[PDB]
RNA sequence: AUCCCAAACAUAUA
RNA sequence: CCUACUUCACAAAGCGCCUUCCCCCGUAAAUGAUAUCAUCUCAACUUAGAUACCCACACCCAAGAACAGGGUU
């Protein structure tokens, strides 16, 4: 019964491990984890957590690239919010659509 | 990169020393930073079963600054098994008795509550004042930032900002002061 | 030879000798070694990073638990980089 | 994050409708496509 | 005692402020509803369960379409606290038979024919 | 070298969009560690546990041996990863 | 022919890095002449 | 519109400002041209591709193996190509899609090496005092794919 | 505290967090939209 | 001696803090704002002479107190354990020997209650009682 | 009425 | 602990002897503010505020249930 009921915990706490690892790398590059994954999903880079953690380990400066991209998007978002009126959108903030 | 196998493993899992000033910092924030660093939750390689803890060295723990009135109010409780041994002591008293115990107990509370807590608390080093043994000082690598920004007082406010800050009211011609 | 690194297949000893031999065959000075990163110098689990240099430019670095093993493995690293047999090489094209 | 995805007119769940799930996931080497997914 | 609920009809006299708030169109009112369940049938009385079995809403977050007749409105008006109903706007007319197997639905509430994968 | 975030702690990475907008290209070269930032090479069964406890900084518990039951269950020929 | 017993990793990436595996000094700066903190000379 | 300097009148976060859009576009054009000449010449080495094949995301490189938890309707040793590549990277550059990358800028091949069924896994349900004791054996089917090559192409 | 601590005259009243209130408001706004789309 | 500068942005306000668009823009760390409302011996001036309002007078008084007990005006003594945001004077606060269970805890005050309407920048507000 | 009982933290863009 | 007294008499004992400590954080006194006088301070501000003990086979013993411990010059 434990061998059965443990598969759901397997998924649960492996996702927790990946979230912790990504938080470690993100803190290495100056960005908390909420900001990273949120503002990265706000650029249609639909990358899941397993690959992000595996990139934190086995590919450090492509992770640096993704973190820099996230910080860029965050700054563009804060600039847009600071826009008190009508403002052109940022350069990465643009949304690509598909039918 | 492109190292050999064993040197690559040693590079990955090697453990880095960390100094951490403590002057005019609240014990809890030092405790939080030390808690994350001791158990390895700053390495992307983290895992509980890997034991990737990294050493930590706090200094100036005598100049810890609790917030509010926590010196008078916060009380730490201990009890030897012998009757009447329920003793509990304020923070000021425990600071005078042994001025490395507030930060020690904070880091002890935050760490995970398992049979790895003792290893992590052994890899913590706490030194009350700026002194530090040389065989430790020549192991250090990094100096983590001070969490609380120490608000400087009038004494180090140079005249440029004293007179640049606008005078905001007009006392009458005559006054005692 | 897939996955097998170079020097697990080409069993040599005394790498820095072959390094200076190759760099002299290319008419360049014997490379000068320095200490890049150091963590835990006194304890029994140290990490020393030794970087070989070629007249103010760096051609490899390597980790070890002694400055000497670090020297040796940084030599192995540089020797790999020169011979175009690193781990980032283009995979064989089948 | 999926509230932002909705205020931009996307499926809140990237495994919903979008490029990621609609398009085929493989093709024979020469180029002739392959029978679609049962999903 | 607990009972059913009779909502006074004054709750359904939409104001002009409501009209300009949501995608209002009082005249030329919309034809269909797309309805999705967002709460559990359990911990809720039995007639709510029966209604949520009558309107096809078994699985949550699975959208189902219905008319805007006052009968179906009188059914929805007692499970309204378990459903999100959005108009099914049709910017281009409802599909023809040849291009019907190649249609799809967008989260904004629109049914669209131009869905090439 | 653009530094909204101070891309100097580690190295510098440059971000850009292809002309249309459906691909993002980032350029990250391996920044090399400078020379003038470098340094030159410099050219008995209870006390046993206590000394190993101070040298490796682990606590005393793990150093005592374990019984036969906890040493026939150990795997002699474990699988080799990679 | 391999035994049908459990499979631990869904992958066997024999060269699992292209960009340099992580050691604690990636992303950590360097200082003038290699001064560990609080030093003088 | 003036405030004397104070610890909380200003925002603690350091207010950055974005670059000018036209110069920003010129910079972006320059760097993409640089990466384009790098790809055209042959600077790169090995390549890693983050791929979305058939359930979920795999980080894949040449020569390696990937275990999929379902059948794929393909004879043994029958070459295949994996569309839906959402990251491809080398030593010096990496390209991310938004979300995906066109079928011309990245080409990921593959082959099927073996088709197996997983080890016999157990589903047992149990409840106390109710004589509820269910047992079942499940054998999921699996197929293992050898990734062969990842060819990037200059089309940017 | 007499027993069955969640009831009695000296019961312990639970606190209303901010995110619970935010969830209440989310459901309630959805209800307002339902009221509209059943109003025609 | 202190005077009035020729550029008060918002002249004729509710109080000389409102005459500088400050009413919710000072903490205890603002040493000079307090120093402009202090005698040479630590205790601050009557509100009549300065012209301050009731609430802002109270706020500057409390800020002066917390600034003293933090050790931020050492040249204002009337002639060691280091704190900040010391609400109550340390001579009249007792230890918390009996802190209740989860649901009736007694917690150590921090900050001052006259600074709730300050600007807030982290989304989780100031947590006065700790 | 055996022994207080989570360690902490007023502010980095929800 | 056994010198005497006392049951007893290589000793164990009491009804017989000798030793027993450490200022231990509690109080008020002044100057003085918002509230210019006035007021001990949920304002700042000067003061009445522990040791000691232990540490390197066999035969007897003031050490011992066995094992331990002191002695064998």
């Amino acid at each position: 019964v434990k061998c059965t009921k443990a598969r759901y915990l397997k998924k649960k706490n492996m996702r927790t491990l990946w979230i912790n690892r990504i938080t470690a790398a993100s803190q290495e590059h100056g960005l908390k984890y909420p900001a990273l994954i949120g503002n990265l999903v706000k650029c249609q880079v639909e990358l899941n957590r397993k690959v992000l953690a595996d990139l934190a380990i086995y590919e450090p400066k492509t992770f640096k690239s993704l973190a820099a991209l996230a910080s860029r998007r965050r700054h563009e978002g804060f600039a847009a919010a600071l826009g008190d009126g009508k403002e052109p959108e940022g350069i990465f903030s643009r949304v690509v659509q598909y039918h | 990169s492109s190292f050999s196998r064993a040197p690559q493993q040693w590079a990955t899992f090697a453990r880095i020393w960390y100094l951490l000033d403590g002057k005019m910092q609240p014990p809890g924030k030092l405790a939080a930073m030390a808690s994350i660093r001791l158990q390895g939750l700053h390495k992307p390689v983290y895992h509980a079963l890997s034991d990737c803890g990294d050493h930590v060295v706090i200094m100036n723990t005598r100049h810890i600054a609790f917030s509010g009135n926590k010196w008078e109010q916060k009380v730490y409780s201990s009890h030897t098994g012998y009757p009447g041994g329920f003793r509990q002591v304020t923070a000021a008293q425990l600071h005078l008795r042994d001025p490395v115990a507030i930060v020690k107990l904070a880091i002890y509370g935050m760490l995970p509550k398992n049979l790895h807590r003792r290893t992590m608390m052994e890899r913590l080093h706490l030194f009350p004042d700026e002194y530090i043994p040389e065989d430790i000082l020549k192991n250090l690598v990094e100096e983590l930032p001070q969490p609380r920004k120490i608000p400087k007082r009038l004494d180090e406010y140079t005249q440029e900002e004293i007179d640049a800050f606008p005078r905001l009211w007009t006392p009458p011609e005559d006054y005692r002061l | 030879m897939t996955g097998k690194e170079l020097f697990e297949m080409w069993k040599i000893i005394n790498p820095m000798g072959l390094l200076v031999e190759e760099l002299k065959k290319r008419n360049v000075s014997a490379p000068e070694s320095r200490l890049t990163r150091q963590s835990g110098g006194t304890t029994a689990l140290p990490l020393y990073f030794v970087g070989l240099y070629c007249d103010k430019k760096l051609i490899a670095e390597g980790p070890g638990e002694t400055v000497l093993v670090a020297e040796e493995e940084a030599a192995r690293v540089a020797l790999r980089k020169l011979y175009g047999f690193t781990e980032n090489r283009r995979p064989w094209n089948y | 994050g999926g509230q932002w995805r909705l205020q931009q007119g996307l499926a809140a769940n990237p495994s919903g409708y979008g490029p990621l799930t609609e398009l085929p996931d493989w093709s024979y080497a020469d180029g002739r496509p392959a029978p679609p997914m049962k999903g | 005692k607990f009972t059913r609920s009779r909502i006074p009809e004054k709750v359904f006299q939409a104001s002009p402020e409501d009209h300009e708030k949501y995608g209002g169109d009082p005249q030329n009112p919309h034809k269909l509803h797309i309805v999705t369940r967002i709460k559990s049938t359990r911990r809720r009385p039995y007639w709510e369960k029966d209604i949520i079995k009558m309107l096809g809403l078994e699985k949550a977050h699975t959208p189902q379409v219905h008319k805007n007749i006052p009968s179906v409105n009188a059914k929805l008006k007692v499970v309204k606290h378990l459903i999100r109903i959005k108009p099914l706007k049709l910017p281009q007319g409802l599909p023809a038979e040849e291009n019907m197997s190649n249609t799809c639905l967008k989260s904004t509430g629109e049914l669209v024919v131009q869905w090439h994968l | 070298t653009y530094s909204p975030l101070p891309d100097d702690y580690n190295c510098n990475v440059e971000l850009a969009l292809t002309s249309d907008g459906r691909t993002i290209v980032c350029y990250h070269p391996s920044v090399d560690i400078p020379y003038e930032h470098t340094k030159p090479i410099p050219r008995e069964e209870g006390p046993m546990i206590e000394q190993l406890s101070k040298m490796f900084f682990t606590t005393k518990h793990r150093w005592y041996p374990h019984g036969r039951y906890h040493r026939c269950r150990k795997n002699l020929n474990p699988p080799k990863d990679r | 022919g391999l035994d049908v017993i459990r499979i631990r990793k869904p992958f066997h990436t024999d060269n699992p890095s292209i960009q340099g595996q992580w050691h604690p000094f990636t992303n950590k700066p360097t200082t003038f002449r290699g001064l560990r903190p609080r030093e003088v000379q | 519109g003036y405030v004397p300097k104070t610890s909380l009148s200003s925002p603690p976060w350091p207010e950055v400002v974005l670059p000018d859009p036209v110069e920003e576009t010129r910079h972006h054009a320059e760097v993409v041209k640089k990466v384009n000449e790098m790809i055209v010449t042959g600077q790169y080495g090995r390549l890693f591709a983050v791929v979305h094949f058939a359930s979920r995301q795999w980080k894949v490189t040449s020569e390696d193996l990937i275990l999929i938890g379902n059948e794929l309707d393909l004879a043994c040793g029958e070459r295949i190509r994996l569309e839906k590549v959402l990251l491809v990277g080398a030593d010096n550059f990496t390209l991310l899609g938004k979300p995906l990358l066109g079928k011309d800028l990245v080409r990921v091949e593959a082959t099927v090496i073996e088709k197996t069924e997983s080890w016999p896994r157990i589903i047992m349900r149990f409840r106390k005092r109710k004589n509820f004791k269910k047992k079942r054996i499940v054998t999921t089917p699996q197929t293992v794919l050898r990734i062969n090559s990842i060819e990037i192409a200059p089309c940017l | 505290i007499p027993g069955r601590q969640w009831i009695g005259k000296h019961r312990r009243p639970r606190f209303v967090s901010l995110r619970a209130k935010q969830n209440m408001i989310r459901r309630l706004e959805i209800e307002a939209e339902n009221h509209y789309w059943l109003s025609m | 001696t202190p005077k009035e500068s020729p550029n008060p942005p918002n002249p004729s306000g509710q109080c000389p803090i409102c005459r500088w668009n400050l009413k919710h823009k000072y903490n205890y760390d603002d040493v000079l704002l307090l120093s402009q409302f202090i005698r040479p011996h630590g205790g601050m001036l009557p509100r009549k002479i300065t012209g301050l309002c009731q609430e802002e007078h109270r706020k500057i008084e409390e800020c002066v107190k917390m600034a003293h007990r933090a050790g931020l005006l050492p040249n204002h003594r009337p002639r060691q354990l280091n704190r900040y945001l010391t609400r109550w004077a340390p001579g009249s606060v007792k230890p918390i020997y009996k802190k209740g269970p989860r649901w009736n805890r007694v917690r150590m005050p921090v900050g001052s209650p006259l600074l709730r309407d300050n600007v807030c920048y982290s989304r989780t507000p100031w947590k006065l009682y700790h």
